[PDB]
């Protein structure tokens, strides 16, 4: 499993002041956190 | 303009347009607008 | 490079393996643990 | 055999709520390819007509393309259509009154499927 | 002007042999839009219904949304749809014999044009 | 849920001038998902017939699909194809005459959407 974003154009990125490497690898190591504790969760509590 | 063409095959000399195609704006991608690169062509062949 | 070099793509994937312990008996016979959660036991509670 | 086709479509989406008023929808660009238009009446309307069309950015070219009264609440445009100019689609709706008979409000969804102007070249 | 579409669009075709039973034909995400659904007969079928509709990927969640006698052997979906958790597109059969002044099995063939839930930003 | 989805379309427009003869408009692949045909009529024709169907690359293999008479002057195939050695959509126009009651010349526009016969793999 996974996810992934796409950025605007770099010129966009520049603009608004976001660098999007670093924030999207931030972002998605959270995401995948929370997916891999609701996997154990959802195995977890599953057919009792 | 005298062709330095001394093999007097007919030759073809060609020549580039200027692009005269909108582009894209902003975020939008290239492929929502390619240009087209188009060559003109011309054939001269001799005469006796 | 997604765009054409514009845009970037930042992903992120996970190869993972989850299972509530839950052992099935090697042949037919009848053992106390064969179709039973191993060390899960639920807890239900009308949640308001 | 080989010709030129257009490789990219776009999908746009977008939600209006039912009551007398003009909205823009969907922007599309020059040389488009409109291929559906596709408008859905989400509740029940009691009274009032949809009326969707194309208009420019700017000035007042609006001109219906298809209209929807309350009963069917749903249709999609029987034409194909090239973007000259028209970069709107709009949608009016010249009579309603609040949701009726269901004490939510009654939504349109239009969706758009458009192939972006540039081709490319392929031979089978 | 700018705007959000769908920007990616997959089809997904599926036979299926025409006699009493359920298929599961298209799977489709959270969020997809479903743009087309056509139903076709290939063959001379004499008597039964084809239903198409949505249900979970588990649960008994089955409503059609197109029903098709044998006369016209073809249709397509008078609606559009977004997906939301009715994660399958089936078909039911609810009466069928064998395939009936061919001697050649009736075949029903499912096409679903459907945008990925994915969007990006465009301006024009 | 897992299945096989065609994720690459085209789109191929052509035009034609609206007098008898016969038009080659589209070239397919084999196993291209033709899922949308439409001809328009740009202008006022005053008697003719347009027939468009599938025909060999080579061979006489026409026959018509859409059938479309002065009168309505838009048209969409009813029915979803998967190109099987019919590799050209042509059209066809056996009654016409000069442009009539416009003095400007009669157009029909023919729109192809296909998907390739590529296929990728998809769970949900």
């Amino acid at each position: 499993f996974g996810n992934s974003l796409r950025s605007k154009i770099k010129a966009y990125s520049e603009l608004e002041r976001i660098d999007f490497i670093k924030e999207s690898v931030d972002s998605l190591t959270t995401w995948m956190n929370e997916e891999r504790d609701k996997r154990i969760v959802a195995s977890l509590t599953n057919d009792f | 303009r005298l062709f330095s063409v001394a093999s007097q095959q007919p030759f073809r000399p060609r020549i580039k347009a200027q692009l005269t195609g909108s582009g894209v704006s902003g975020n939008t991608d290239f492929e929502a607008n390619y240009d087209n690169l188009e060559i003109l062509s011309q054939t001269i062949y001799p005469d006796a | 490079t997604v765009d054409a070099g514009r845009k970037s793509l930042v992903g992120v994937d996970c190869l993972l393996g989850v299972s509530k312990a839950r052992y099935q008996s090697t042949d037919g016979v009848v053992t106390p643990y064969d179709n039973q959660d191993y060390a899960v036991i639920g807890l239900v509670s009308n949640m308001e | 055999m080989k010709q030129k086709v257009h490789s990219v479509s776009y999908l746009a989406k977008a939600e209006f709520e039912y009551k007398n008023g003009v909205y823009d929808l969907v922007a599309l660009p020059t040389g488009a390819e409109v291929i559906k238009i596709s408008l859905e009446v989400v509740g029940l309307p009691t009274a009032g007509h949809v009326s969707v069309g194309f208009k420019d950015e700017s000035k007042k070219n609006y001109s219906s393309i298809l209209t929807l009264p309350v009963n069917e609440t749903s249709g999609v445009v029987t034409k194909d259509y090239t973007v000259k100019s028209d970069k709107i689609v709009a949608a009016e709706v010249k009579d309603a009154l609040a949701e009726g008979s269901d004490g939510r409000p009654v939504k349109c969804v239009l969706r758009a499927l458009y192939f972006l102007p540039s081709v490319i070249e392929v031979e089978y």
